[PDB]
RNA sequence: UCCCCCGUGCCCAUAGCGGCGUGGAACCACCCGUUCCCAUUCCGAACACGGAAGUGAAACGCGCCAGCGCCGAUGGUACUGGGCGGGCGACCGCCUGGGAGAGUAGGUCGGUGCGGGGG
RNA sequence: UCAACGGAUAAAAGUUACCCCGGGGAUAACAGGCUGAUCUCCCCCGAGCGUCCACAGCGGCGGGGAGGUUUGGCACCUCGAUGUCGGCUCGUCGCAUCCUGGGGCUGAAGAAGGUCCCAAGGGUUGGGCUGUUCGCCCAUUAAAGCGGCACGCGAGCUGGGUUCAGAACGUCGUGAGACAGUUCGGUCUCUAUCCGCCACGGGCGCAGGAGGCUUGAGGGGGGCUCUUCCUAGUACGAGAG
RNA sequence: UCCUAAAAGGUAACGGAGGCGCCCAAAGGUCCCCUCAGGCGGGACGGAAAUCCGCCGGAGAGCGCAAGGGUAGAAGGGGGC
RNA sequence: UAGCGAAAUUCCUUGUCGGGUAAGUUCCGACCUGCACGAAAAGCGUAACGACCGGAGCGCUGUCUCGGCGAGGGACCCGGUGAAAUUGAACUGGCCGUGAAGAUGCGGCCUACCCGUGGCAGGACGAAAAGACCCCGUGGAGCUUUACUGCAGCCUGGUGU
RNA sequence: CAGGCUCUGGCGACUGUUUACCAAAAACACAGCUCUCUGCGAACUCGUAAGAGGAGGUAUAGGGAGCGACGCUUGCCCGG
RNA sequence: UGAAAAGCUAACCGAGCCCGGAGAUAGCUGGUUCUCCCCGAAAUGACUUUAGGGUCAGCCUCAGGCGCUGACUGGGGCCUGUAGAGCACUGAUAGGGCUAGGGGGCCCACCAGCCUACCAAACCCUGUCAAACUCCGAAGGGUCCCAGGUGGAGCCUGGGAGUGAGGGCGCGAGCGAUAACGUCCGCGUCCGAGCGCGGGAACAACCGAGACCGCCAGCUAAGGCCCCCAAGUCUGGGCUAAGUGGUAAAGGAUGUGGCGCCGCGAAGACAGCCAGGAGGUUGGCUUAGAAGCAGCCAUCCUUUAAAGAGUGCGUAAUAGCU
RNA sequence: CGCGGGGUGGAGCAGCCUGGUAGCUCGUCGGGCUCAUAACCCGAAGGUCGUCGGUUCAAAUCCGGCCCCCGCAACCA
RNA sequence: AAUGUAAAAA
RNA sequence: CGGAUUGGGGUCUGCAACCCGACCCCAUGAAGCCGGAAUCGCUAGUAAUCGCGGAUCAGCCAUGCCGCGGUGAAUACGUU
RNA sequence: UGAAACUCAAAGGAAUUGACGGGGGCCCGCACAAGCGGUGGAGCAUGUGGUUUAAUUCGAAGCAACGCGAAGAACCUUACC
């Protein structure tokens, strides 16, 4: 009876909590599509995950109809 | 009907959503008890209503059975029942109001919403409308 | 118009069950597998015992009573 | 300090849809033309250039309206960490802390930061 | 298509009833157990049928449950073995009662019967066919009940079937072989230790020793039935009965 | 790929459903431009559905293929190099 | 194809019809929808022969209704000699529970003075045999082939004699 | 001391042979039929070989195969 | 060797016996011996001709090094799509409104129209369902920061392992039949290894509790206090009459107790009991028949203080009795 | 309960793999030869591709489910 | 390059 | 070319031209491009071809029939 | 070697006349051959089959019925309705 089959878990999701250090360009979010944004010093690849383009603390936005963004206010 | 296929089991929890108040209808039928109710068992309740008033008033079923029966065919493990033999059942919780008789006297309402009770694998209750509405 | 399936109607008939025949080792001896389906109203009767399920001889027997019993009714 | 308009950002529908009114003096639009820069899979529609005359019609700014959209409590219940009791069960009840969705009352035709022209 | 995708060789299919060793109750077949879908019985509702009339008798559509005889699910004791069908012997228990006993209702005139309720005491035949269980049949009966006891009973018996080795038919396979398909053949173990049981003794006891004769607490055995005659050819019935 | 999976990640069964063993020199890079589906009305052949014009229409289209997530403030359609 | 056919082949199947019988899943005759006869793994038939397998009748009988009596050799008792398998240890009872789901050994209840002899086979999941069935082991072995690879044997070109 | 008989089916023609110790048979064998190999230092078998059997035989003979007295008969197909 | 059974070849032949290779190999079974002391697992995951075997990880333990970091907890910040609920997407859905297409009649041939106690898209209101639906959405969990927290905590290197059959219970799901001492995951827990101790008659895992040894001391836990059997025949207020308690369901019934609402009655109720209980009527319709009284449709007035176009029986149909 | 093959004008077969167009034979219908019918000759018509659903621009043809026909298979106890 | 039944002779 | 069909307007017979006459004029202008299998006629003033008349009868659905003349061929080896 | 039941009113010989022959011989006819034109296609006219209708009056049936009775059907005719 056809169905036994599954693709392995892919364990996505935000890699890095808001109010956190980070090191330069250490990944902060795996994400399906864009469920989140860029922002501030903070770029993203090809499969849409969110790293790290500085050092400093991670800090999460909800901006409504534009969408949900994250980025790094770096100190030093 | 369309859906898709086979559908898993589930439980009955606590009566929440499972109830409602008195919609159309002079009086109503009520579900005491958690249960499935089959296709059969409504049709069953449905019938004997009107045989017992010939040419009578209306009947509303506010229930709906819309859940897949699985079952196994008196084997053992290989793949999930072909299922669907009794068919398709509702998910009746204490306090859903499944049948409403109109255009008749309580004689006849409570007789024959007695009647079909008697076809439910449930303890019901029948009820005359209150006023209670919204 | 027809009549067939009405006689189908189990208080007509009356089905046996018991050990079946031949081979089968200690199987055969306690599993009673043999199933005979007498059609009372006529005393015609069909007797199955090839299977090792009486649930699966016991639904042949009644499918070929029928049709032994369709064709008396069908002369008739 | 104030008011009008212009460009820009912010909160991201209480800012929106529609209805009604309103301003061209400055600003902005439209308008005149297409020689030149440049442009249409065809059309100066659009983008682009030169430029008075006309106009506030369209667009837009402003304001009033709730009919639609959007926001929306309170109380109360569902459910529920943690603790305990009951029915064979399908299940149900109590204590302690948490507590919605829906619906109701009601709110809304926005608010504000910087810069520039204009009295 | 190292696709058996972490890929044993560069390079590989069957068969064994002629079979063998190591292991497993970690895992099937028997039985027990748990479960009770299937099974057997009972019940709620009452459309409808029965001229009328829902239960004399019956019951659509659907619902609840009991029992643990069948089919099955699971894999829990048992693979340093718990012998498996049928018959035979001996049984014993249940009661959902086949007969005899008692009773209500009846669409019970009588006789006879229908159906439900009470009721195990005892009873529940002989033969043909088949290994059979089951069933059909012959001739009877008061009746020819159902079921539990490892589908009771192989340290009691049998060994027809079923499960070894031989041989064959059909049949599948190139084949060796194979088949809840058939067919003929085929090795069932003198000694009972304990419990239990059937009998029979020895000892001591029964607060004097002795011979004889009883009491009955407790227990056990048995508890079946038909036919004809009278009452009376009466009641009953048009009569036949 | 999705569900089961109990709002972190993970998570089983011979549990429920469906795909992959490719393709594209443009379906790739960039610069500029552009915005669907669909519904109503109007239109010669067409005709439910070609193409044309109007209005409404925030994403129900599209994104080579399964499904999901994303997405027109482009990832979608066109062009130049 | 001939022939044969519910068959040493027929699942349904006790096929249907006829014979035999009081009554016949067998037997025998017949028909033919042959699951799945069939012509040298021969087809059909056949006198005789067979400790082969099936059906029937007569005869005769303890095979049986259904048992009884009787004889000898054991078994029993006394004198002589005197083994065996088995054996955790025992001071080893019934029921209903119970427990790893079949209890002398736990729970409750009931019954029971101590020890033997003759006799029975229900239990001690009784003895015996590290289950033959079944599965497991990257265990073994016998066998097959158009499984793989190899060898004998054979055939064959070249060459030596 | 010393046969119970009769009728009627199946298998095998028949006397024989066999699983020493669970199978005596419808199994093997058999006379007989057919196919096929073999010209003789035969073919075939045993042996590395020499050699031996075949046979001191010669196709009415010898090896291999299947069928299995006897009677009647034994069809069609040469793609693999 | 075999007139063939794989028969026989020195009492067991699918390849004899002896000796040797030999201590073949055996991922299998069995067995493995003195004492005391501290700690103490696992039956998961990944891969495996792997599944009752292994390799790595996890969990145990020892030695050396690190020094408040660990579990748990308070505050704060972010991530989440579940229970619930919802119907805005995908689908499902009962009733009605509205309205394309279809069905069927009158009306037609020029094609048109009008009906429709029919079928039905779209749309709307009413009402609802969904693991793989979500406009919404908790308790909670996860992680970072800060603090409490010196514990057979935590971290780092390294020597030694065993374990890779798990089991039951509570809860949350799949499978199953809302069966199973069933199965398969997740969180927890106890047995495993606590078959040690008290409770539950007995009984691994249910309730109580973690046995270093001794005591003819003491308090309590669960449970229990009439006797076997420790301790109250304790006190007060109810209920139950079945031995219910001593463990079964729809469904049933003037069992008994308690609360509540409704109506009747001293202008006389409920019961019983005496009288009428009527008239067109024989209601209309069907039916052989249908007289309140088979089946179908239904709502008059008159005598009155009163009597239903009728409750149940009954006759063929009446009357009847009620 | 499994595995494999198939449902196409009135009959029997092709087409489907590798989607655009449904072909062959008999039969049917019209006409002719014959005195007439058969044969023979000339011309023509006829198929929802089992049904429901999907993928596609497009389905007999591809994918999924139900229904019917055929072939195998159903062992050890 | 086949076949045409079945009631006609004062 | 061919003149069918249809529209429109009109004459004449006959009591009467819807069904159903014949003709005229305008307009409309069809299939048909020489015909499958098959099949008819004719041997000389014949076929082919081209007109004229008559019977009938109001008129005529006559392309029909009976008769008349005008122009005027082809080809018959042979009897399978 | 050799019946019977049953059943038929014949079976049958030779010869005669005739018809027939995918027998023969001799012989003929627009019979074929040679040759010219034509139906079968189209339109229309006309008769007929069939169906239809209130009735569509009836007869004629291969050759030798089918522009044939009909050398004149609007009503007459006309037998039909
Ligand atoms: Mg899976
Ligand atoms: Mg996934
Ligand atoms: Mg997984
Ligand atoms: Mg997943
Ligand atoms: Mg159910
Ligand atoms: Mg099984
Ligand atoms: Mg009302
Ligand atoms: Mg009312
Ligand atoms: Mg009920
Ligand atoms: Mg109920
Ligand atoms: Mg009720
Ligand atoms: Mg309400
Ligand atoms: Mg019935
Ligand atoms: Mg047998
Ligand atoms: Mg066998
Ligand atoms: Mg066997
Ligand atoms: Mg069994
Ligand atoms: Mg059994
Ligand atoms: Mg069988
Ligand atoms: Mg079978
Ligand atoms: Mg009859
Ligand atoms: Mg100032
Ligand atoms: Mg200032
Ligand atoms: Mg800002
Ligand atoms: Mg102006
Ligand atoms: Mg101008
Ligand atoms: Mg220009
Ligand atoms: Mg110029
Ligand atoms: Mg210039
Ligand atoms: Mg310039
Ligand atoms: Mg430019
Ligand atoms: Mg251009
Ligand atoms: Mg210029
Ligand atoms: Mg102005
Ligand atoms: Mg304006
Ligand atoms: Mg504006
Ligand atoms: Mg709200
Ligand atoms: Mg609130
Ligand atoms: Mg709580
Ligand atoms: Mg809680
Ligand atoms: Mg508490
Ligand atoms: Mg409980
Ligand atoms: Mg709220
Ligand atoms: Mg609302
Ligand atoms: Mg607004
Ligand atoms: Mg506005
Ligand atoms: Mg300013
Ligand atoms: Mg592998
Ligand atoms: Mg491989
Ligand atoms: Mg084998
Ligand atoms: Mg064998
Ligand atoms: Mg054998
Ligand atoms: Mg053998
Ligand atoms: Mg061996
Ligand atoms: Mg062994
Ligand atoms: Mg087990
Ligand atoms: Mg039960
Ligand atoms: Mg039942
Ligand atoms: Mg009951
Ligand atoms: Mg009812
Ligand atoms: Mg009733
Ligand atoms: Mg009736
Ligand atoms: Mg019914
Ligand atoms: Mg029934
Ligand atoms: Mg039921
Ligand atoms: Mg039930
Ligand atoms: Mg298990
Ligand atoms: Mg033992
Ligand atoms: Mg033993
Ligand atoms: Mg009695
Ligand atoms: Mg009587
Ligand atoms: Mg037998
Ligand atoms: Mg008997
Ligand atoms: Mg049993
Ligand atoms: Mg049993
Ligand atoms: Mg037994
Ligand atoms: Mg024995
Ligand atoms: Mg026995
Ligand atoms: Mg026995
Ligand atoms: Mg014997
Ligand atoms: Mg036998
Ligand atoms: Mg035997
Ligand atoms: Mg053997
Ligand atoms: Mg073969
Ligand atoms: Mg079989
Ligand atoms: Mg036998
Ligand atoms: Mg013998
Ligand atoms: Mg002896
Ligand atoms: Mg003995
Ligand atoms: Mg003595
Ligand atoms: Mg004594
Ligand atoms: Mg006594
Ligand atoms: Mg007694
Ligand atoms: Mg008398
Ligand atoms: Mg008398
Ligand atoms: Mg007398
Ligand atoms: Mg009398
Ligand atoms: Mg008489
Ligand atoms: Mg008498
Ligand atoms: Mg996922
Ligand atoms: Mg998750
Ligand atoms: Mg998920
Ligand atoms: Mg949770
Ligand atoms: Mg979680
Ligand atoms: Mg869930
Ligand atoms: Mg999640
Ligand atoms: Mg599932
Ligand atoms: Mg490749
Ligand atoms: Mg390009
Ligand atoms: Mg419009
Ligand atoms: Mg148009
Ligand atoms: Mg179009
Ligand atoms: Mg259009
Ligand atoms: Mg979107
Ligand atoms: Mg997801
Ligand atoms: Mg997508
Ligand atoms: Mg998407
Ligand atoms: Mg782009
Ligand atoms: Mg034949
Ligand atoms: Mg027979
Ligand atoms: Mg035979
Ligand atoms: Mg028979
Ligand atoms: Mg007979
Ligand atoms: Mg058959
Ligand atoms: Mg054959
Ligand atoms: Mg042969
Ligand atoms: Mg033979
Ligand atoms: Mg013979
Ligand atoms: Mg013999
Ligand atoms: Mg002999
Ligand atoms: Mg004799
Ligand atoms: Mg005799
Ligand atoms: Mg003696
Ligand atoms: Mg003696
Ligand atoms: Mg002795
Ligand atoms: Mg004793
Ligand atoms: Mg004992
Ligand atoms: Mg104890
Ligand atoms: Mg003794
Ligand atoms: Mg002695
Ligand atoms: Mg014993
Ligand atoms: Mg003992
Ligand atoms: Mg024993
Ligand atoms: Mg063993
Ligand atoms: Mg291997
Ligand atoms: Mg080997
Ligand atoms: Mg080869
Ligand atoms: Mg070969
Ligand atoms: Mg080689
Ligand atoms: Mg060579
Ligand atoms: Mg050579
Ligand atoms: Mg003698
Ligand atoms: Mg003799
Ligand atoms: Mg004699
Ligand atoms: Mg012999
Ligand atoms: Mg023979
Ligand atoms: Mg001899
Ligand atoms: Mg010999
Ligand atoms: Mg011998
Ligand atoms: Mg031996
Ligand atoms: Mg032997
Ligand atoms: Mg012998
Ligand atoms: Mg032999
Ligand atoms: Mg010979
Ligand atoms: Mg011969
Ligand atoms: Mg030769
Ligand atoms: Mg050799
Ligand atoms: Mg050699
Ligand atoms: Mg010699
Ligand atoms: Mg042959
Ligand atoms: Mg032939
Ligand atoms: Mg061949
Ligand atoms: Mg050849
Ligand atoms: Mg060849
Ligand atoms: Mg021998
Ligand atoms: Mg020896
Ligand atoms: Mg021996
Ligand atoms: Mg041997
Ligand atoms: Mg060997
Ligand atoms: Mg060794
Ligand atoms: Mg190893
Ligand atoms: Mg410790
Ligand atoms: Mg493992
Ligand atoms: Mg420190
Ligand atoms: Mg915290
Ligand atoms: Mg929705
Ligand atoms: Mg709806
Ligand atoms: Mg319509
Ligand atoms: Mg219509
Ligand atoms: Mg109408
Ligand atoms: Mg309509
Ligand atoms: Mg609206
Ligand atoms: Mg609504
Ligand atoms: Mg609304
Ligand atoms: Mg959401
Ligand atoms: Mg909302
Ligand atoms: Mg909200
Ligand atoms: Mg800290
Ligand atoms: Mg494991
Ligand atoms: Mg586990
Ligand atoms: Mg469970
Ligand atoms: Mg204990
Ligand atoms: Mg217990
Ligand atoms: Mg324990
Ligand atoms: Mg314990
Ligand atoms: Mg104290
Ligand atoms: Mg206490
Ligand atoms: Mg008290
Ligand atoms: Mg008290
Ligand atoms: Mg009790
Ligand atoms: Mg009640
Ligand atoms: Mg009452
Ligand atoms: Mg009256
Ligand atoms: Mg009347
Ligand atoms: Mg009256
Ligand atoms: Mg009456
Ligand atoms: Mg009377
Ligand atoms: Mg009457
Ligand atoms: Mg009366
Ligand atoms: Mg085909
Ligand atoms: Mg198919
Ligand atoms: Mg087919
Ligand atoms: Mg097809
Ligand atoms: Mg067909
Ligand atoms: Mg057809
Ligand atoms: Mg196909
Ligand atoms: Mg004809
Ligand atoms: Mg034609
Ligand atoms: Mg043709
Ligand atoms: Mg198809
Ligand atoms: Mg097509
Ligand atoms: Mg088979
Ligand atoms: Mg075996
Ligand atoms: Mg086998
Ligand atoms: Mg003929
Ligand atoms: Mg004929
Ligand atoms: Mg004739
Ligand atoms: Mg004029
Ligand atoms: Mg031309
Ligand atoms: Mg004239
Ligand atoms: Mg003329
Ligand atoms: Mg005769
Ligand atoms: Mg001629
Ligand atoms: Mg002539
Ligand atoms: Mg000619
Ligand atoms: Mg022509
Ligand atoms: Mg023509
Ligand atoms: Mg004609
Ligand atoms: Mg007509
Ligand atoms: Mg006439
Ligand atoms: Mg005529
Ligand atoms: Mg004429």
């Amino acid at each position: 009876t056809k169905n036994g089959r599954d693709s392995q878990a892919k364990r996505l999701g935000v890699k890095r909590y808001e109010g956190q250090v980070v090191r330069a360009g250490n990944i902060l979010v795996r994400q399906r599509g864009t469920r989140f944004k860029p922002g501030k010093n903070v770029g993203m690849g090809r499969d849409f995950t969110l790293f790290a383009l500085v050092d400093g603390v991670v800090e999460f936005q909800d901006r409504g109809r534009l969408g949900r963004y994250v980025h790094v206010r770096p100190l030093a | 009907r369309m859906k898709y296929r086979k559908q898993q089991r589930g439980r009955l929890k606590g009566a929440t959503k499972g109830g409602d108040y008195v919609a159309f209808g002079d009086f109503g039928l009520v579900a005491l008890e958690p249960a499935w109710i089959t296709a059969q068992q409504i049709e069953a309740a449905r019938v004997a209503m009107v045989r017992h008033f010939r040419r009578g008033g209306k009947i509303f079923i506010r229930i709906f059975p819309d859940k897949p029966y699985t079952k196994k065919p008196l084997e053992v493990r290989m793949g999930k029942g072909k299922g669907n033999v009794e068919g398709y059942v509702a998910v009746v919780k204490p306090g859903r109001v499944m049948f409403e008789v109109a255009g008749v006297t309580e004689e006849q309402a409570m007789e024959a919403l007695r009647i079909a009770g008697h076809k439910l694998p449930i303890k019901t209750k029948i009820v005359r409308r209150d006023a209670y509405d919204e | 118009d027809e009549e067939v399936e009405v006689v189908l109607k189990p208080e007509e008939l009356r089905i046996d069950v018991m050990r079946a025949s031949g081979p089968g080792g200690q199987g055969v001896n306690t599993t009673d597998s043999a199933v005979r389906v007498v059609h009372l109203p006529t005393g015609i009767t069909v007797t199955c015992q090839t299977t090792r399920s009486q649930i699966k001889n016991k639904e042949l027997a009644l499918k070929i009573l029928k049709a032994r019993l369709y064709e008396l009714e069908r002369k008739k």
